[PDB]
């Protein structure tokens, strides 16, 4: 359940970023040695020994010196060391060594979810916000349009009435930018929506 | 989409 490295692998080539794209990596991922090149993998929370836990989205703009960290809750660094041991400075350090000559770089980091509490499709939107920064590199959170279709709310928020409607749009949006966009994904979309639903992870 | 937060980091 959830989405294995060979799925998000074909879906990220199907979208156009394969010019840009390292793969798929565990939480060792050494950072981007790419000055003169834009960049972007997709890194999980785990190592590979646990067979992974939760995907997030990297990406480096050689022009800008920025990189970006799309995880799919937008939860603060603190969070992401409490709920899933991810810490992800050496990785900062290494991309501004290899690929900034004055070792200085900026991190722009989601601050919102764009999934529900209980969703397993962390892979699937970090596909498509890779397919927002290949084609936007100078403004892929938001105001583009692809990620014009969905909506970020606090992840302070994800378990208040208020904002389900919200999150249940954002991943119906997704599929259907999927069924758009990728024929991996068509060939694959009953197989692929039931292992990532809504609520695949919820309590019982 | 997504709201975000830029830190300039020195290394
Ligand atoms: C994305 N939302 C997402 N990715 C993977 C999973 C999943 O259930 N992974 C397996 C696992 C192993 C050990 C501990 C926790 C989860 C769910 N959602």
């Amino acid at each position: 359940m959830g989405s294995s490295e060979q799925e998000l692998k074909a879906i990220v080539k199907d979208l156009g970023c394969g010019p840009y794209f390292l793969g798929t990596y565990d939480k060792r991922f050494p950072g981007f040695v790419s000055p003169h090149k834009l960049a972007c993998a997709i890194v999980n929370t785990a190592g590979r020994e646990t067979g992974g836990v939760h995907w997030m989205a990297f990406a480096w703009n050689p022009r800008s010196k920025t990189c970006y960290l799309f995880e799919p809750f937008g939860f603060s660094d603190q969070r992401l060391k409490q709920v899933y041991q991810f810490e992800y400075e050496s990785l900062l350090r290494r991309s501004a060594i290899a690929s900034s000559p004055d070792r200085c770089i900026t991190l722009e980091k989601s601050t919102q979810s764009v999934q529900g509490p209980n969703s397993a499709a962390c892979g699937l939107f970090c596909c498509m916000f890779l397919h927002a920064f290949a084609n936007w590199p100078q403004t892929p959170m938001d105001h583009n349009p692809t990620m014009n279709l969905i909506t970020g709310v606090p992840n302070s928020m994800l378990n208040s009435p208020q904002v389900q409607p919200t999150l249940r749009r954002n991943q119906e949006q997704l599929y259907s930018f999927l069924e758009r966009h990728s024929p991996y994904f068509r060939s694959h979309s009953a197989q692929i929506r039931s292992a990532t639903s809504f609520c695949h992870l919820k309590n019982m | 989409g997504v709201q975000s937060l830029k830190r300039r980091r020195c290394f």
